[PDB]
């Protein structure tokens, strides 16, 4: 209901099989992305093109193990409702170990050369979902939810064209000192 | 004579079949300079580059014509249809082969024409839209002589279903099938679009219209119909963005 | 998601009705109503809601509000009936 | 000098250029020199006025709206009061321009806009106000102002031009389409859905213009009529098309009205009459 | 006989471009090719 | 042509570029070519509109005040009567511009000012006056005029521009900060004192503008609205910053109001919903 | 670490994943000297050469094992399945990636083994045959711990479902997933057959068996199961003889 | 392993400690071209260039975070503090070393971030200022989990005490202390200011924030806290304008 | 394609400068250096 640090923590549960971790649409100037640096700079422009860099950092105990599959579903198909559907598109099987961070690129996958930064059906960017590949296994003496941190950024091939005002901040009265 | 062999398919023509290549441009794969999508494209083999024959229409003395939309007409054709449904993006040229044979006693003239971006008009007026199911009929296409339907396009061939006059449709790449002269028409269509590649499902790049101009006049006592058969082969087809199979209405 | 008001209306033959199209999207690019009837967009501020005076309704019609908003159903149909 | 016709005498040609087969769909370039004995003439003509840049390339009035300068105290709907007005930019609302553009499937151009504001004071007025108009180009999908003195007008990003009523503004807008060219015709949908709109697409969004009179109110009401003139320049056009024959009914659709009058003139006489 | 200085940094600001010299209607009038000379790629 | 993506085929790499450690605080430049087989595409793009000069570089209305031309005989407080008005220059009063600037810690720019004066005569008037506005830039800390016809207006040193109402003035002011850049954020005090103000500093003093109508009074009252537009040019920006999420409450402070609404939109559905 | 990227798919492993290549032979396209079928083969693009993940099995303390048959397990997997159904002949290698992670407190050992021509025995004796539906289960495979079915194979893992002893199954290309050591196994399978190419539907070239050898022993109080996930990518796949889509039972 | 020895101080790390150098700029002495103050600067020896350890904070399951301001946190640290009080002007870089060790059973993630010009917001709204005593707390810093005070800053870590969202704080130079991966974070801070040198007392150049992002989850039965220790070494420190010792409040 | 004459003596009077060619994000994206290669002065 409120803005919390917990909004940034993607919960992972132990002993979940063939299950979904998270799923989101890829309207970068909206939804979960609206407040990120990428989304904020994106809302100042009307058009965007290029690839996105999506990262996940595992924060659970060192003695845990998990294989996740992060899937990008290009536009034209619904958000995947099962892992089988998800793994037919662009995906990365991530084995959590000494390297706690996976970096999946969302390749620019579009016919039209530019997409609208504001949500639009024609210029839809597809879907992003994460699923349990094997499962999460916690060591003994540990219980509860472990968390993933998801990061967003732009690849060096990113483009932003047509300047516009941002709808993030508003005013009805002039400010003073 | 002429023979075109694509994959495991062959069309032989005892007419000196001269092909129209729309705008003197052969189908080509998307070059790097024009590409925007970064994924390596899927360029199918013999499996798709082959002649698919659609079900034949019957040309009667009072038939108005038929309209197919590509790639919609081939959405259920072997491996091409599957690839079109499994990939997010696709571009393709076409070799269209319209066939209609008769005797030296028959008369009639078909206009075979390819219209890029043949946006259909609605018969209801105002700002009504033609529904998806009508603009994506499939291999059966649109029969211009049938009656109007709720959400269907207008079907007065005089106005090309778009508010332009039929006589002027020769500005588009076309061939006539004049029963005295020839029985086949061949048009090679390149990929035509404002974007380098596009979604094959929601957008029809071209429309193939076969229109009787000079009506069919069969000899006395003859059966008052002729079959018209359309054969299409995808050419320089590319697919990108493989994922779960798309779900379209009908 | 796209919405139309009223959901349904019964009106006398040849009369006018006000149909409202709305979106959940705050800033839609396409927002209108598809109908063969003569219509008049009421001067109204904002981007995500429109009002049309659909005039001279003669038959049963199904005006569809449309938009490009990707949340939910991007189209909504209302049902006009005539009594005479 | 470019030759229009070459000298040509009697011809007993076996390569008959006048017998062909239109079944092939080619317009073989048969010249007067092929069917009649001709003299040699020169063109004296470059065809500068038939180039698409010129054919589609003069300023045309593409929108007209009236706005008012009046006391705004105690009004809820400023848009209804005509204190301001916005307009999604389109070159389809004027039929001459639309038909010319619709002669092609894809068109790419930069836009030069000229806005002419003219004031009228129908009711009793003691003088003519020195009013200033704000024409705000809002990018595609950006929020339009909701009231006459909304903060949207003070946008730090939206291009705005301030000019006196009775005078003009001029500013160019580059080609702003997402695709390599505008789709003057689109045979598709925004996505694979059973009920979604046909033809009309967001690919051809050229922006929008909002207009208000910046001045506060005088004692009298001033009616300002804003005429937007669009001139296409650096024009590129592809895929010639059959010209429009029937009236239009809506923007972005090829629909024509039911029960339209015949286009082809009927002959005063039979087919043999001159 | 004629002079233009560009006063603005944007290409969209320049006046009209003029005439496309190389105009050739064979794209539209002569689009026929024999398909037995293997012109297809 | 700058390459956006290179052709890349199957990869059995042991130098896994997609496994990293964000614990280090580096955004390793992982490209699409690293996780998927790619084709070769080109940028066709320079990023001219994302340069800070363009991002922070169009004219925005940064102050609006109304002044009056009326009979000044028998008035003690001319400022209260709105015969003149002054304003300490700041780009913080408009939130769009403030948030854009606050994306950086230090900003250096020259200022181009455009002042638009528009006249209104709400009460009965026989005609529209030909008024002249004086916009006086007063250097930081210089005395502002205290009455409408004070001798401060006849300053032999303060830059002043005289222009007709309904028209504009334009003049540039160089970067006038004491330090090498403006402190859009200042985590300090003017001196080591227990009670002194925090954040707001004299380092960012850009001057002040005083406005009056030079004309003596007519028989009627004329209301003049002055809009000051600022355009930053020759912009240099340092130290990118977290964007502003909450409303502002004052100039020069990062304070936000109590009981503010949540910034992060709540999801319509659980974390798995698309 | 290791990363294998096929098409739009990527498997990352923080284990130094060493791959077994069956019989030190990489998958290869059929050479001319070995070819009999004359048709030009269809060699799909990224569209098929990619990792398909099967649904995960749960490894409990009393589970006997699982068996998948290729290419049957991939008959419903994106474009590969469609091509397998539309063509008369097909040959393909495979990169099998079996994944099973646990903690340093778990113990257990899986035998991941590839058996060419794993002809299954019937549990009924005599000369009864195992029915098509049981030898072509699909992505679910055969669970050796379930009960017998009429026409199904025998399911005593000790005898490999074929009358040979389990201990001897190491003669085939295999890898162990020892929970103390590794969590993934990778086997690259070439096309193995007495004929250069064959029908993909009626014949299963290889069988993938994942067998618990050392039983799963979870730490005290732990959930007594682990998921096992199989990921397969067709390699050097060829198809020949495109025609109407085959009709198989179930 | 790694060892950093400054003066008579040494920090050893059995983690491969990778250091973040803010904006890829090492601390440097003020060059002549940038200098305005004419006095020859005082560049202290080993006496100041050394690691000062601040008192440790306890990281509990419900702790919001901590904030230190430099050079305020070191104003009472040996010779550096004295020089900072005796001179009118000063500039300095810093090597910050945040230390937090746990077992392989703990989970949690600290965000260690350096914010130049971290102007704090007041919790009262309007235009109230945060008083000197609160923005110059010293080696104890600001604890974000404590309650508000009259004249103190706002302490909602979600908004960074300045009205910006926490998620976006990665634009600043930062390192995470992920208990599964690493136990130390090292950030090298150069002198950042619009002026070449400044008063060390009235202005805090940077703010060090240590924020729990992923909450501390200790193993069952474990003590529900971890100590966090901050170690700082001034780097390329300069002082100018020696005079009577400054008098500051508290 | 473009021309500018400076009409005023002050640098502050010139129009905007244009684009900063040499743009490189590694300052912000790759600020990590090993401190065991003695990069510090």
């Amino acid at each position: 209901t409120k803005d919390e640090v917990n909004s940034y923590l993607i919960p992972l549960n132990a002993n979940r099989q063939n299950e979904q971790v998270f799923g989101t649409n890829l309207f970068i100037g909206d939804g979960v992305f609206k407040t990120t640096l990428l989304g904020e700079i994106v809302q100042y422009y009307t058009h965007w093109s290029g690839s996105l860099r999506f990262s996940l950092m595992y924060t659970g105990p060192a003695l845990s193990s998990a294989k996740l599959i992060l899937a990008y579903t290009p536009p034209g198909a619904r958000g995947p409702q099962d892992r089988r559907e998800a793994m037919l598109g662009t995906h990365v099987v991530w084995d959590i170990g000494l390297q706690s961070t996976i970096v999946m690129t969302i390749p620019w996958t579009s016919g039209v050369q530019f997409r609208y930064t504001d949500p639009d059906t024609y210029t839809s960017a597809g879907f992003l979902s994460c699923w349990y590949q094997t499962s999460l296994i916690l060591p003994p003496e540990t219980t509860g939810q472990v968390y993933l941190l998801s990061f967003i950024s732009a690849c060096p091939d990113f483009k932003l064209r047509l300047m516009k005002d941002t709808q993030t901040i508003s005013q009805t009265v002039a400010l003073t000192e | 004579v002429q023979q075109i062999t694509l994959g495991n398919s062959t069309i032989t023509t005892q007419e000196a079949a001269n092909a129209v290549v729309c705008y003197a441009e052969w189908p080509e794969y998307l070059p790097d300079v024009d590409a925007s999508d970064v994924n390596k494209t899927s360029k199918p083999d013999t499996s798709v580059c082959r002649f698919y024959t659609l079900d034949s229409k019957t040309w009667t003395t009072g038939s108005k014509g038929w309209c197919w939309k590509l790639p919609d007409a081939l959405k259920d054709m072997g491996v091409f249809g599957q690839n079109m449904f499994f990939h997010s993006l696709g571009r393709s040229g076409y070799t269209v082969h319209v066939q209609c044979n008769a005797t030296k006693f028959h008369s009639g003239c078909l206009l075979v024409v390819v219209i890029p971006e043949h946006q259909l008009a609605s018969h209801e007026g105002g700002n009504v839209s033609v529904k998806y199911t009508f603009t994506h009929p499939g291999e059966r296409g649109i029969d211009l002589s049938s009656a109007n339907e709720v959400g269907g396009p207008v079907k007065d061939v005089i106005y090309n279903m778009n508010g332009t006059l039929l006589g002027n449709l020769l500005i588009f790449p076309h061939q006539f099938i004049n029963l005295r002269t020839n029985n086949t028409a061949t048009i090679v269509i390149p990929y035509i679009n404002s974007v380098p590649i596009d979604s094959m499902t929601r957008h029809n790049n071209v429309s193939l219209m076969v229109i009787p101009i000079a009506p069919l006049t069969v000899p006395t006592g003859a059966t008052p119909s002729l079959p018209i058969t359309v054969t299409i082969a995808p050419m320089c087809t590319e697919f990108s963005g493989i994922r779960s199979k798309s779900i379209v209405p009908q | 998601q796209t919405s139309v008001s009223p959901s349904k209306v019964i009106l006398p033959r040849g009369g006018s009705v006000l149909v409202t199209c709305s979106t959940s999207c705050d800033q839609p690019k396409l927002l209108g109503i598809e109908t063969p009837l003569p219509k008049k967009e009421l001067l109204l501020p904002g981007n995500n809601r429109k009002v049309y005076e659909l005039s001279n309704v003669q038959e049963d019609s199904q005006p569809m509000c449309y938009s490009n908003c990707p949340d939910g159903q991007s189209t909504a149909k209302t049902f006009l009936t005539v009594y005479w | 000098q470019t030759v229009a016709s070459i000298s040509s005498g009697p011809k007993h040609t076996q390569k008959v250029p006048i017998l062909t087969a239109n079944e092939t769909g080619a317009t073989m370039p048969v010249l007067p020199s092929d069917s009649i004995e001709t003299r040699t003439t020169y063109m004296h003509f470059n065809g500068s006025e038939t180039d698409v840049e010129c054919f589609l390339g003069r300023a045309a009035c593409v929108h007209v709206t009236e706005i008012q300068n009046k006391d705004a105290t105690g009004i809820d709907n400023h848009r209804e009061a005509k204190l301001f007005n916005d307009w999604k930019i389109n070159l389809s609302s004027l039929v001459q321009l639309r038909k010319k553009l619709e002669l092609f499937t894809y068109v790419r151009f930069d836009s030069e806009y000229t806005i002419l504001a003219t004031a009228s004071q129908p009711d009793s007025a003691n003088y003519s106000s020195n009013l200033v108009v704000q024409a705000m180009y809002v990018p595609p999908g950006a929020p339009n102002p909701k009231e006459w003195d909304d903060y949207t007008w003070q946008s730090a990003s939206n291009p705005s031009v301030f000019f006196k009523v009775g005078d003009t503004s001029r500013f160019s807008v580059p080609y702003v389409g997402l695709a390599s060219a505008y789709n003057c015709f689109y045979d598709g949908y925004s996505h694979d859905d059973a009920e979604t709109q046909y033809g009309i697409t967001v690919l051809n969004h050229m922006g929008s213009m909002a207009f208000r009179i910046v001045n506060e109110h005088d004692e009298h009401k001033t009616l300002v009529k804003i005429r937007v003139y669009h001139r296409a320049k650096h024009v590129e056009a592809w895929i010639p098309r059959a010209p429009r024959a029937l009236p239009y009914t809506s923007i972005g659709r090829t629909n024509y009205p039911k029960n339209t009058e015949p286009v082809i003139k009927k002959r005063k006489g039979d087919i043999k009459s001159y | 006989t004629f002079t233009v200085i560009n006063y603005y940094k944007d290409a969209a600001s320049t006046s009209s471009a003029g005439q496309s010299l190389s105009m050739d209607p064979s794209k539209f009038t002569e689009p026929v090719k024999d398909l037995m000379l293997k012109g297809a790629p």
